[PDB]
């Protein structure tokens, strides 16, 4: 999620053996043809293509840096479940570098309907001034997912952070959780409390509440 | 000469066809095929390296067994050369097709240069060794025109394609190229061409290589700009390599044209780094290459001069050298190049004063008697 | 053929200086210069730093620019990067990459090929120390009064700094749906997470479960038991 030579789409997904086209705008200075790097989750970044003469642009099969009009794209011509990760343009300069924000490349899989899990905050929580209440929403396919914070027929919104995981390695799937933070005092003025979740693979939104102080 | 030189030329421009075809198809085996990138300094240093091992020797034995076999055996391991480095998924067979391949400019650069240093008379020598830097370098701009043709058409092609014309010059070998007429020692005498032959290629090279590097971030070229440049100093180096030997009827001699051609060079050069907009880098670079593509063949018809027997040694000299200055010449330069733009141009620039302090030594050296 | 590994890298304070440090066993015939990668947690690369094998010159980003001084050592063949007046924004993950451009001839259609070859492992600098301790929290399976097929459990590794924090659960003896967020910076300054795994609804009352936290720059690892709400 880096600047200085915007590339897209930020994330995309493409499916098994597909064919997908990803592309960086460089600066005013184009030549130097652009390198492309792939980092898996959680390791040091590889090198797919080195940065070719800027004559020899694209080649012939399976990875092309094809050397448009001032912009370069990098083509992937089939995908195995081994070519998912995010890719890095390296254009070169005079004396410095800048890398691409990156495109991230993911599997596509059936829609999956998630699971929406409730937790009402902590007892020991309840006097330590803080009320944490957590939402799971698990079992994801695409990221898309709103959830709308629920009390007293109400909503809620600045007061919620939430988190994504990566892709799931196995399943190929997300799961999503949204804190809601309160404090002691405005907490107790409360009756229940509910998360609601549209997406798209629901008909309808569904809604999972409980009502602390009556188990 | 009627068609044994045709068929000599046409030796010497499929080893070239050979070299540049590895260019736009190297870096998509080495990934598709799984190598790191340790190997691709290998890869790319093998043919260089082997090339610089054997053709001393592989071509100090073609004057004493014959030129004939030791071009055709050349091509044999050419042919063979290039079918494995298009056969099946490996690196110790890449690793040493690249030295097989190295074997095959190693046995036929020296003895078939040699060969039209024996057949040709003995004026228009010049020509054919003009005609044949015409080739060597038609060989270079083919090569990699080729490879990028065969694209979709399974990117192993151009080897199996350059392995056919391997057997289809071989044929030609045996008939063709039929038995030459029939058949000083010491090293002291090959001793100021091989460093100037060195110190130029260190530089000559560095520049050459990074052109398209050097003129892509200070003027900004286009890639379908510089094609112009490449082209045009082709033509004009082309025009001029068969202008090459009128020279010679005029000039005095070769060092004297050496060192011309090096201060006309040096000239252009200066020119080149002072000019920083689009029309007066395009013109110029026209001209900067005159001296440089027409030097190469001024090198040859050194070597082939002064050694009055053993052309195939002679000429193997220059091939293990040059191959030894395009190949240390472009590191080098590829660090110097990253402090500043222009650092290639001084290192053209410096191998061309070079190359005058080395030509004046030996004009006051053969002064001497 | 060549291992670069790198290390030095550690806790500091908002305005001390670190000194890394990237050993390299070398010769892999190209024109080298080792730079200084650096990634942010959740972010892109971002190039910071430069340094040529021959005649060394160092080159700086633009907002890493003074307060940072590389240097190399070819006796021991190392790349150190002293760190100076470091802030909030300077903490990362400070991998050493290697540029190489390798190089043939081909007379002006020359074949070049450059890239970042090899990379270390990835040394993390913290640099922003006002250390506090996770308040790990349970989150009881309620089943929502009615137990269904599934139900999922976790913990709540609340208000802590800074975010080095590994959650495991049952000394690592359970791996089968687990989730782990990543952290998230509240408003507060002080970060959180969550990390809540999957249990059949069966093994609850059979078996209990205990959360595995440990967070190093504090030296606190806390081993909290998770279970249903007794009402």
């Amino acid at each position: 999620s880096d600047i200085q030579m915007t590339q897209s789409p930020s994330s995309l997904s493409a499916s098994v053996g597909d064919r997908v086209t990803i592309t960086c705008r460089a600066s005013q200075s184009v030549s130097s043809a652009v390198a492309w790097y792939q980092q898996k989750p959680g390791k040091a970044p590889k090198l797919l293509i080195y940065s070719a003469s800027s004559l020899y642009s694209g080649v012939p099969s399976r990875f092309s840096g094809s050397r448009s009009g001032t912009d370069f794209t990098l083509t992937i011509s089939s995908l195995q479940p081994e070519d998912f990760a995010t890719y890095y343009c390296q254009q070169s300069s005079s004396s410095l570098i800048t890398f691409g924000q990156g495109t991230k490349v993911e599997i596509k899989r059936t829609v999956a309907a998630p699971s929406v899990f409730i937790f009402p905050p902590s007892d020991s929580q309840l006097k330590s001034g803080t009320a944490s209440v957590v939402c799971l929403l698990n079992n994801f396919y695409p990221r898309e997912a709103k959830v709308q914070w629920k009390v007293d027929n109400a909503l809620q919104s600045g007061n919620s952070q939430e988190s994504v995981t990566e892709q799931d390695s196995k399943d190929s799937t997300y799961s999503l959780s949204s804190t809601l933070t309160l404090s002691k005092a405005d907490y107790e003025k409360h009756k229940v409390y509910a998360c609601e979740v549209t997406h798209q693979g629901l008909s309808s939104p569904v809604t999972k509440s409980f009502n602390r102080g009556e188990c | 000469m009627n068609k044994q030189i045709f068929v000599l030329y046409f030796n010497i421009f499929l080893i070239f066809l050979g070299i540049g075809l590895v260019i736009p198809v190297l870096p998509v085996y080495l990934k598709d095929l799984g190598l790191t990138g340790s190997d691709l300094g290998l890869l790319v240093a093998a043919f260089a390296l082997s090339q610089m091992i054997i053709s001393p020797f592989g071509g100090t034995l073609a004057d004493k067994l014959g030129k004939k076999l030791i071009i055709c055996i050349g091509l044999i391991l050419f042919s063979v050369s290039e079918f494995m480095f298009a056969v099946g998924h490996n690196f110790s067979v890449l690793m040493l097709s690249r030295v097989i391949g190295g074997m095959s400019a190693g046995m036929v650069m020296p003895g078939v240069t040699g060969l039209i240093a024996d057949i040709s008379p003995s004026h228009q020598k010049a020509k054919n060794f003009g005609y044949m830097s015409a080739i060597i370098n038609s060989g270079f701009i083919l090569g990699p025109g080729i490879g990028g043709f065969m694209a979709e058409v399974s990117h192993r092609m151009p080897f199996y394609f350059a392995g056919a014309l391997g057997i289809l010059a071989f044929i030609m070998s045996i008939v063709l190229i039929h038995d030459p007429k029939k058949s000083k020692i010491n090293w002291k005498v090959f001793i100021t061409p091989v460093i100037l032959t060195l110190v130029l290629s260190f530089g000559l090279s560095a520049f050459e290589t990074l052109y398209s590097l050097y003129t892509a971030d200070k003027v900004n070229y286009s890639p379908k700009d510089i094609s112009i440049a490449i082209t045009g100093g082709g033509i004009f180096g082309a025009l001029f390599q068969i202008y090459f030997f009128d020279k010679f009827m005029k000039y005095f001699s070769e060092l004297t044209f050496i060192a011309w051609s090096l201060l006309y060079s040096v000239v252009v050069l200066i020119l080149l780094v002072f000019a920083n907009d689009y029309w007066s880098i395009m013109l110029i670079s026209f001209v900067v290459f005159i001296g440089f593509d027409m030097i190469r063949p001024a090198i040859t018809n050194y070597f082939s001069n002064i050694a009055g027997e053993r052309q195939g040694f002679a000429g193997g000299l220059n091939s293990t050298f040059t191959s030894m200055g395009n190949f240390i010449g472009p590191l080098i330069a590829g660090a110097l190049f990253d402090v500043h733009i222009e650092a290639p141009i001084y290192m053209a620039i410096g191998v061309s004063l070079a190359g005058v302090v080395i030509v004046l030594i030996e004009k006051q050296h053969r002064a001497k008697l | 053929e060549v291992q670069l590994v790198e290390s030095g890298g550690g806790l500091v304070q908002p305005g001390g200086s670190l000194r890394l440090s990237c050993a390299a066993s070398g010769f892999t015939f190209s024109s080298s210069s080792i730079h200084w990668v650096r990634q942010a947690p959740g972010k892109g690369l971002e190039w910071v730093a430069s340094i040529s094998s021959s005649s060394g010159s160092t080159s700086y980003a633009d907002s890493v620019k003074g307060r940072f001084t590389i240097s190399a050592d070819t006796s021991k063949n190392t790349a150190y990067l002293q760190m100076n007046s470091l802030r909030a924004e300077d903490t990362a993950v400070y991998y050493c990459a290697r540029y190489s451009r390798y190089y043939y001839y081909a007379w002006r259609v020359g074949g070049y090929w450059g890239g970042l070859d090899y990379w270390g492992q990835g040394t993390l600098v913290t640099v922003f120390n006002q250390i506090k301790g996770p308040s790990v929290f349970p989150l009881a399976p309620s089943s929502k009064s009615t137990s269904g097929g599934t139900a999922a459990l976790g913990c709540l590794v609340k208000d802590y700094f800074p975010e080095p924090v590994t959650v495991s659960w049952n000394s690592g003896a359970l791996t089968s749906g687990v989730h782990t967020f990543p952290a998230v910076l509240q408003s507060s300054g002080l970060y959180s997470l969550s990390s809540v795994v999957t249990v059949p609804s069966s093994s609850l009352g059979t078996q209990t479960y205990i959360c595995n936290v440990n967070h190093k720059p504090s030296n606190t690892k806390v081993d909290k038991k998770v279970e249903p709400k007794s009402c």
